[PDB]
This record gives C-alpha cells, structure tokens and sequence, in this order.
C-alpha cells in the first residue's frame, strides 16, 4: 500500500519488517526476494546507501541459509558491480569469506569471520540466527560426508 | 709493514630505536584504530 | 596527546549523536 | 554357489559409505538388480570384495569406505569396473588362507589406550566377523574390538591348498596371491 502512495520510505521499512520475519521464519529464498526489491528501490538515491550496504549482506546470508551458495556469489558480485560504497564495505568481505567458508565446508573459519566482524561492527540478534543457520547446514555436510 | 680489519658492533642504539620502530608503530597504530572504529560508528 | 584528545572529542560527538 | 551368475562388466560410481555398519562389514552393498547375494566380484582386476543386497543403493552404483578408497587411491563420484570373480578358476589349487600377517595401528593417535590385547581374541573376530572371504596383501580393514578403532593392514599373505600337511609354500608379498579365510589360520599380529 506505501508502494501504491509512491511511499519509497514507508514501503521499504515495511519491506524490511516482512524480510527479517521472513528470513527468521525458514523462508529465506522470499525474504532474499524481498531484498532484492528494497535494494532495487534504494539504487542511486544517496540517502539509503548505508541501508543499502545492509541489504546486500542480508541476501546474501538468506542465500546461505538456503543452500545456494551460488545466489550469494551473485549478489556479492552485483553489490560490488552496482554499488561501489557496498565494494570497499566490510559487509562486502564479511559475505565474501562466508561464501569461500561455505564453499569449503568449514565450520570453524565461518565462526572464525563472524567474529572478526562481530568485533568491528556488532552482529545484531537476526544475523546471528541466520549465522547459526548456516553454520549447522555445514556441519550437517560435514557429518553426512564421514 | 703489516696490515688491519675492522668489525662492527650494533649498540643499544638499535638494541631499543629499531624494538621500538616495531612496538611504537604497532601502539599507536592501536590507537589509531580505536580512532577508526570510533568514527565508523558516528558516521553511522 | 593530541590524538587522545581526538578520540575524546570523537567519543562526546558520539554520544550526542546517540542522544 | 557360484557356478552360475552373470560375468558382464558394469560401470559403477563409488560414493560415500550408507552407514558405519556396512563399513564395519567390508561387504561391497549392491542393489538386487545389480548382482547375486553373497557372491565375490572383482573390481578393476585387483580389488576383490563380497557382496551384499542393499536396498538403500541403487542399481549402478557400488559403495565402498575410507579404507579401500585408501587402497586404490580412489575419490568420491569415481567411475569403477566391476565384474564377476571366480578365485578357484584363477589359483587353481591354492584356495586357502595358511599364515596371515597384520599389522594394526591407532586410527586416532589420540585413542592410544594401553589395554592388553590378546591376539587370540582378535583372529577369533577376525573369523568370526568375516568367513569366506578373499584377502590380498596390502588390503586395509576396520575392526571395532570392545569399541575400539583399529586400521589393519594384512602385510603379507600365504595361500595353501587343501590336504597339505606342511607350508611348504613360499610367502608371498605379491598382490597377485589371494586367498579364502578358514578358522585355522595362523595370524600374527604386528605393530603398525
């Protein structure tokens, strides 16, 4: 309905209330989507880009969450493409090597990097969920390869 | 009708200064960090 | 002494930015 | 039996092991559709294994564990041969297991324990785990013994034919030797 008024900031807090409980609730491809829509809507207006930051890593993390390793190295390479403030960002090099430590299947160096970003900026309670998620999907290959 | 070496010895000179152009770049570049995480934080 | 006074003056902008 | 059963070669990919059971038993697991149950087949020429009905693989492909991977220096989703076996055709006489040598070594340095192991006790679940199987020098094993982890080696091989009362046969280190485990064969055990 914010959308419908021409609302962009409404309609993007709203987006981003029905994303999280998304992503928190299993239903990381829509929550992915739904990113994908704010970020679209947050391109080139100066105002959002430290909102936009957060909205890439978002995807990528649900992406991770889904399995889809891939998606995430996609959206890691649009951020980087599109946004050149989402380039040299930290949030960018934290999704990178939780990508490389997804595609290697090892648990520790994921945990290693969370913590290494958690000490520069502050893992808020929805990426640490979705960390955990993540990381229990590794394991869970891990323990179904041995 | 002979002929000398000569030999070099390092002096605490750098025995300190050169220990110190490690542990006094790496302090203070502490501090600096501090400065940086700091100013992540306003600018945010 | 110059740059601790930086950060102190770093840390209020802070704090009034949170405020 | 094995007079009877089909000879074609089939191509199989090798895969991680269904579960630690089946591991435990060094059977290679086939579906029905694929071969015979409790029959011994040949892979690559060289690797000889018993085989095992199991509904949990499907046709066209064979599971194997770390150990025998180990042996052929193979990795996982590797295409294999696999064809029938007939030992008694290929030895001719000596069918049989006469001396046996293992060497036995921690899987984990961590779970070194310093009970004493009676020897006796581990070629009675050597026989008792596995009878009627074929064995061929520098094959590797997994035995759980009183829950304990254990990598065996069979070092060397001796293959004697029934009614001979002495082993007069040299010992061969050689692969090319295989033989079929009886509950008379002397094993010895060494450090690994």
């Amino acid at each position: 309905w914010y959308a419908q008024d021409q609302s962009v900031a409404l309609s993007n807090k709203c987006f981003i209330k029905c994303a999280d409980l998304k992503a928190l609730d299993g239903q990381y491809i829509e929550a992915s989507d739904i990113y994908s829509k704010l970020i679209k809507s947050s391109m080139g207006n100066r105002l959002s880009q430290w909102s936009l930051k957060d909205y890439f890593l978002k995807k990528g993390l649900c992406q991770l969450a889904a399995t889809d390793a891939v998606a995430a190295a996609r959206t890691l390479q649009e951020g980087q493409s599109e946004d050149p403030n989402f380039a040299d960002s930290r949030e960018s090099n934290f999704l990178k090597s939780l990508i490389d430590a997804v595609n290697e299947g090892d648990s520790e160096q994921l945990s290693e990097h969370c913590k290494e970003f958690d000490n520069f900026m502050r893992l808020d309670k929805w990426k640490i969920t979705i960390l955990n998620k993540i990381k229990e999907s590794i394991q869970q290959q891990e323990d179904d390869l041995l | 009708g002979q002929q000398i070496f000569s030999q070099a010895l390092l002096n605490a000179n750098r025995r300190g200064e050169a220990k110190t152009a490690l542990a006094e770049v790496q302090a203070r570049h502490q501090e600096l960090l501090k400065l940086e995480k700091s100013m992540a934080e306003l600018t945010q | 002494s110059r740059t601790a006074e930086l950060q102190a003056e770093i840390d209020d902008t802070v704090g009034i930015m949170r405020d | 039996d094995m007079t009877n059963m089909d000879t074609r070669t089939r191509h199989l990919k090798v895969s991680n092991c269904p579960n630690n059971s089946y591991a435990l038993a060094n059977v290679a697991a086939v579906s029905p559709n694929d071969f015979p149950n409790n029959i011994y087949i040949i892979i690559d020429n060289l690797f000889v294994f018993t085989t095992r009905h199991s509904n949990d693989i499907p046709p066209g492909t064979i599971g194997f564990n770390g150990n025998q991977r180990t042996w052929g220096g193979w990795s996982l989703n590797q295409d294999v041969q696999a064809k029938a076996f007939d030992l008694f055709k290929y030895s001719g006489k000596q069918s049989y297991l006469g001396s046996i040598d293992i060497d036995i070594s921690f899987r984990a340095r961590g779970k070194a324990v310093s009970t004493v192991f009676d020897q006796d006790e581990l070629a009675k679940q050597f026989v008792r785990c596995y009878e009627s199987q074929i064995f061929s020098p520098t094959q590797y094993l997994i035995m759980e013994f009183q829950g304990h982890f254990f990598d065996l080696k069979i070092r060397n091989v001796q293959a004697i034919d029934l009614g001979d009362i002495e082993p007069t046969s040299a010992v061969a280190t050689g692969i090319e030797t295989k033989g079929i485990l009886t509950k008379q064969t002397q094993i010895n055990f060494f450090k690994g």
